[PDB]
């Protein structure tokens, strides 16, 4: 049985408009390792970097997708994940409070 | 703390390309320091933490030699495992191993481990005496016999008690300014609207190392862990970690709750409220 | 430093 991903989208530092920050999508707990994780700026895929494939003690995998960004008032940010456990892509929106 | 050196190997069969891909990452404690990707052209062991770059060319050459060898060992493994389980070449299958050494307070090996998994399930594991194996099913007993015949158990035990702990101790000195510095979480509490008769308090712990931390809410000193949301600890991207704990309180009752943080790089356990 | 892994599954 495949295991589904947990997904968290968040900034490195607390978000302040106009201050350069870092945008993170942390995907964990999945199996098998084939997966597509995209950070989105208003729906368009960002050219984000992805960490090396690692896994935890239960053998489930984890990955960090991350890129530079500068928050402001109107730009919407989200992370989109495709996996064999998901019939439709899972989408998580970033917000400053999580 | 009890420091560790660990490696994580993922081998994946790739039917369409008719090959496989081997990926290895090495950690010291919560810090990734090396990687190897069989897909990279002229694949080599590669630094992933600044302090490992002071290793001279002989270290990089010989780590590269092993990973290239073990990469092809795991490619054969994937085909054998296909045979053991009456599987076609249609699908992709995953073959993982992890192994490492924990360092006790006496500089000695606290606990050594080596285990393997196939398609997410435990396959075979080295027992805690580092002398015997435990196999999970029929297929793994085939592997257990082969490794008993060839005396693999004490090759693992020797590595685990010798070179594993020895390199761990070099790494710990090489990177003592970061690896052996306990960085404390920068904490604060925020308030947000919720639902009917509901107001959420969220207690953040940001940029800490190592990963282990304890976050709890308390009302008059009694734990509120039944009604609290605790996110999985997550990486910051700069080598540190992040976590928060949130709960729903009745509007105007915020000051009756406190957030409690213990982290190894904190003098006292910290108590903070909503300000 | 990594272990040397030689024997097949």
């Amino acid at each position: 049985v495949a295991r589904p991903p947990k997904v968290q989208v968040y900034s490195r530092h607390p978000a302040e408009n106009g201050k350069p920050n870092y945008l993170n999508c942390y995907v964990s707990g999945f199996h098998p390792p084939q997966i597509e994780i995209d950070l989105l700026k208003n729906g368009e895929k960002m050219n984000a970097e992805q960490s090396d494939l690692s896994f935890s003690k239960d053998w489930s995998f984890y990955l960090l997708v991350h890129t530079e960004f500068t928050p402001n008032a109107v730009d919407q940010y989200s992370c989109r994940v495709k996996h064999v456990t998901l019939d439709k892509p899972k989408i998580v929106k970033w917000d400053r409070d999580h | 703390g009890p420091h560790s050196l660990s490696y994580f190997y993922t081998a994946v069969s790739r039917p369409d390309r008719g090959d496989s891909r081997f990926i290895a990452v090495g950690y010291v404690d919560d810090t990734q320091f090396v990687r190897f990707d069989s897909d990279a052209p002229n694949p080599r062991m590669e630094p992933r933490a600044p302090w490992i770059q002071q290793e001279g060319q002989d270290y990089w050459d010989r780590e590269t030699r092993k990973q290239r060898d073990t990469s092809q060992t795991y490619r054969v493994g994937l085909k054998n495992l296909r045979g053991y389980y009456n599987q076609s070449e249609a699908g992709s299958h995953t073959y993982q191993s992890m192994y490492g050494c924990y360092l006790g307070p006496d500089g000695l090996l606290l606990r050594g481990y080596r285990q393997y998994a196939y398609d997410g399930a435990d396959y075979i594991a080295l027992n805690e005496d580092l002398r015997s194996w435990t196999a999970a099913d029929t297929a793994a007993q085939i592997t257990k016999r082969k490794w008993e015949t060839a005396n693999v158990a004490e090759r693992r035990r020797s590595y685990l008690q010798g070179l594993c702990v020895e390199s761990l101790r070099e790494y710990l000195e090489m990177g003592k300014d970061t690896l052996q510095r306990a960085e404390p979480p920068k904490t604060h509490v925020t308030r947000h609207p919720s639902s009917d008769l509901g107001v959420t308090l969220r207690c953040w712990a940001l940029g800490f190392y190592p990963k282990e931390i304890s976050l709890t809410w308390q009302r008059e000193g009694q734990d509120q862990s039944q009604d609290m949301e605790l996110v999985e600890t997550r990486p910051s991207g700069d080598g540190t970690f992040q976590k928060w704990a949130a709960l729903v309180v009745p509007p105007g009752e915020e000051q009756s709750y406190t957030c409690h943080v213990q982290h190894e790089g904190l003098q006292e356990p910290l108590t903070l409220r909503w300000d | 430093a990594a272990a040397i892994e030689e024997e097949d599954i």
